[PDB]
RNA sequence: UUGAGAGAUACAAUUUGGGAAGAAAUUCCCAGAGUGUGUUUCUUUUGCGUUUAACCUGAACAGUCUCAUCGUGGGCAUCUUGCGAUUC
RNA sequence: GAGUCCCAUAACCUUUGUACCCCAGAGUGAGAAA
RNA sequence: GCGAUGAUCACCCGGGUGGGUACAAAUGGCAGUCUGACAAGU
């Protein structure tokens, strides 16, 4: 309904972070992203 | 820098240099080495094979003031024509000769006179493993006259496939500054080690001094790997002698 | 053990963990309509079938990985699937839509056909309509509504054949999802060209586009176009 | 998937192992297979059997 | 004839496992998603966490996009480099079946000069070796 | 050193939206744009000169006989030191 | 040209499901309980 | 109200993992379906 306290509002916007910290460690790095793309134009390729 | 700024390495250089002048038996010893105990073995075997030292502030030697001697591939006709006749590497040499000759001409006594007449060896890259039989034992025993290794041109080996053969004076020109104003050294799998800083004469106590730094930054910092970064694992103390001096401590851990 | 996970349209997971591929839950456990390798994990436990999506081999799957906003297959929802060449794709429309939704997957070629009854049997909810495409009028009968109309069929003038398709059968305000290959259409000019003009066609065809993606690098000169039919 | 099959497999369809054992160690490959059994492959005698 | 056999039984191998490997393997889409808004002011006002209903850093996820509501025990670095050692094994197969195919390929064209015709040799600048037959039918 | 257009990239100034922390100003994180300069890719406009260019094809290797394959001997370690490939 | 003849109608490994087991083996041989 | 007709002799948090024995299934793995223009007679 939209009746949403600021405190309402914060504590689910701390879900927010929460799930979406725990699937940070799924999405796995940024560094190694680098690397993996080079990898698979290759075999793509 | 922190061995520069302590007095100990200046009082032991003036110390080292004042001797000579007293001295009757040090009267020939005219360069200053630095012996250098790394903590732990190198683990390097000594291949006889110099390594060079880039000495960024100031210049040990240059081309011209020293005894040179080439020993180029078989046959020598096309590297000795082409240095000799362009200007920049025509005065360049003392002489230019090839292994096969070298091993013919020179043998027995004549090995030692060759030695006595030339300051500086440098030597095609291809025949250096060739030249511990001919030039002999003196030669390779010291470090005061190890032949430095040269590429006498830019071009590179593909496998399978056949070397042209092309000289370049420019290029051997510019190794050769190299070699002579900079410093260098020898592997070995101890903790001693040996390496050139200085001239009597020649270079200032503050000069002696920098160079010092400059041969301890290259071989302690492990980004200048392989040539640098060989002295791993810290520096327990450092000294300073001529060739037959006493070592002089300049830095203890 | 693989951490199955939810994923914005409905009926559709991600097997999280040492190999992360899309998957779908199995409406008929035990078996693999094509091939696909198969994925059990237990839930509070009583374990259940996952079969995996490729992308390579289904254009949807690979409109899931290119990120489509808004998919109109969801469970529990009519789908109408025009060009269902065997079970490829279909079987994976049948799972999530589940056993409330139907797929109406509709085929010409005979051979194709075959295989595409063969699997119907092992899906209840799966009508197998092999019949001309160009020809909406012949199998009216075994058609109701359908909330979803998908699009999988090669040829130049297919845009008439979703006209057709969803004028008798799709719902006002409801859904068209084309797959688009330039190659057939137009070789000639770049691929971005003739994805304008299939857009400008559906829009005279009543159909508003909501969402255009090219499928690269699973599709070369592959994209998918998503809209809303408004039928007023 | 026999009919998208070509005669060759045919003839060793049913000598996989013998043949590919042979194979990979480079030797000599069967030559009968399921068909040995066939009626015409009986009348045959000699190398013409292979035949 | 056995060497060419040999050859091949191994590339069909390689071949059938890269298969096998490739449906394992998920591959990031990487293609333009274009949307469409029928009012000038909607185009320059968008912006795509509201459009998603994401954040924004969830906004570039483009396999599992959610939207906020739905928002609302292994090291991370071994699982990233285990991910990334299954990629490499893929590609070496690719690699060894690439190799085998030129193997195959020459001992072929080795196998053609030894059967029967007549053949000259013919030798091009860059220096590569090939052989053209006479147009002569086969009895 | 012609004109115009599209794209990518580096830099400088400056701006849009989401989130957290702050009474607000303000602080941080994320996503992104357009402006000026420099570079670069492509598309085409115009001025000048020029009418051919490339490849294939007919009975187009082979007396100093040519070529393939399996073997044998010797050279190149101052290096074609030789891949089920073609070192001489 | 070419091994059916070492059961590809098969063997082995892995996963699942079911039913049992977590003691000795030529088992031991006078204790147990209070 | 005993007995030679036979006494005695893995793990973790009531729950879960580990290991063992018999059978059944797998469109699970090993695992990849030979060569390709001459041959026979006068």
């Amino acid at each position: 309904e939209g009746t949403l306290t600021d405190h309402e509002r914060k504590y689910l916007n701390k879900l927010i972070k929460r799930n979406s910290q725990n699937l940070r460690s799924w999405d796995l790095e940024e560094e190694v992203r680098d690397e993996l793309e080079d990898i698979q134009q290759s075999i793509l390729k | 820098n922190d061995i520069i700024k302590s007095g100990l390495a200046e009082k032991a250089l003036k110390a080292l240099i004042l001797q000579c002048e007293e001295n009757p038996s040090l009267k020939n010893d005219k360069d200053i080495h630095i012996i250098i105990n790394t903590g732990k073995k190198m683990g390097i075997n000594r291949d006889n094979i110099p390594r060079i030292i880039p000495l960024t502030k100031y210049k040990l030697f240059k081309p011209r003031d020293l005894n040179i001697l080439l020993i180029t591939k078989d046959p020598s006709a096309l590297y000795r024509e082409t240095l000799t006749k362009d200007e920049h590497t025509s005065e360049l040499f003392k002489e230019i000769i090839s292994v096969k000759n070298l091993r013919r001409r020179f043998k027995g006594s004549k090995l030692t006179q060759l030695y006595k007449d030339f300051d500086l060896v440098v030597a095609d890259y291809r025949v250096h493993h060739l030249l511990p039989e001919v030039l002999g034992s003196r030669f390779y025993h010291g470090s005061k006259k190890l032949p430095y290794m040269i590429r006498m041109s830019k071009e590179v080996k593909l496998k399978r496939q056949q070397m042209v053969e092309k000289c370049d004076p420019i290029y051997v020109r510019a190794q050769l500054r190299s070699i002579c104003k900079n410093t260098s050294y020898i592997p070995n799998n101890d903790n001693c080690l040996s390496v050139r800083v200085g001239y009597i004469q020649k270079h200032s106590i503050p000069e002696i001094l920098q160079n010092i730094q400059d041969t301890i930054n290259f071989l302690t910092d492990k980004s200048k790997r392989p040539q640098g970064g060989v002295i791993k694992g810290g520096i327990i103390s450092i000294f300073v002698k001529t060739s037959n001096s006493t070592s002089l401590p300049i830095y203890q851990f | 053990k693989v951490v199955i996970e939810p994923h914005r349209h409905a009926g559709v997971y991600i097997a999280r963990g040492k190999e992360d591929l899309l998957v779908t839950k199995n409406m008929a456990p035990g078996e693999s309509v094509y091939g696909e390798k198969r994925i059990s994990v237990e839930e509070p436990p009583t374990k259940v079938e996952y079969r995996v999506w490729n992308p390579f081999r289904s254009k949807l799957a690979a409109g899931i990985m290119g990120g489509l906003d808004e998919l109109f297959i969801a469970p529990g929802k009519k789908v109408l699937y025009l060009g269902a060449a065997s079970g490829t794709s279909v079987s994976h429309v049948s799972d999530v839509v589940g056993p409330e939704g139907v797929v109406y997957a509709v085929e010409f070629s005979h051979r194709p056909g075959r295989e595409l009854i063969s699997m119907a049997k092992k899906r209840p909810n799966i009508i197998p309509i092999i019949e001309d495409a160009r020809h909406p009028q012949k199998y009216r009968m075994l058609i109701g509504m359908v909330d979803c109309v998908f699009a999988d069929v090669a040829q130049p003038d297919q845009a008439r054949i979703i006209a057709l398709n969803s004028h008798m059968f799709l719902k006002d305000q409801g859904g068209v999802v084309i797959s688009i290959k330039a190659n057939c259409i137009d070789s000639t000019v770049d691929a971005e060209t003739v994805f304008a003009r299939e857009v400008q066609k559906l829009r005279e065809e009543r159909i508003k586009p909501l969402e255009q993606l090219t499928l690269e690098p699973y599709e070369r000169d592959h994209c998918i176009v998503v809209g809303r039919y408004m039928r007023s | 998937s026999l009919a998208k099959s070509p005669a060759s497999t045919i003839q060793i369809l049913g000598a996989e192992k013998a043949l590919f054992r042979a194979l990979k160690t480079k030797h000599d490959t069967p030559k009968y297979g399921l068909l040995y059994h066939a009626s015409l492959v009986g009348q045959a005698t000699g190398k013409n059997k292979g035949k | 004839t056995q060497d060419s056999n040999y050859v091949r039984t191994l590339r069909q191998i390689e071949l059938k496992k890269l298969e096998k490997g490739a449906k394992q393997l998920m591959f990031k889409s990487s293609g333009n998603h274009t949307i469409f808004v029928d009012s000038r002011e909607k185009m320059n006002e968008f912006t795509p966490e509201k459009f998603f209903n994401t954040t924004s850093e969830m906004v570039n996820r483009s396999e599992n996009r959610l939207t906020k509501d739905q928002l609302a025990i292994m090291p991370k670095e071994s699982l990233d480099k285990k991910k990334l050692k299954k990629f490499k094994q893929v590609k070496q197969h690719l690699q060894r079946e690439t190799q085998l195919k030129q193997v195959q390929q020459r001992m072929d064209a080795q196998r053609e000069l030894l059967k029967k015709g007549s053949k000259k040799k013919i030798v091009d600048s860059s220096g590569k070796i090939s052989f053209k037959w006479k147009k002569q039918r086969k009895r």
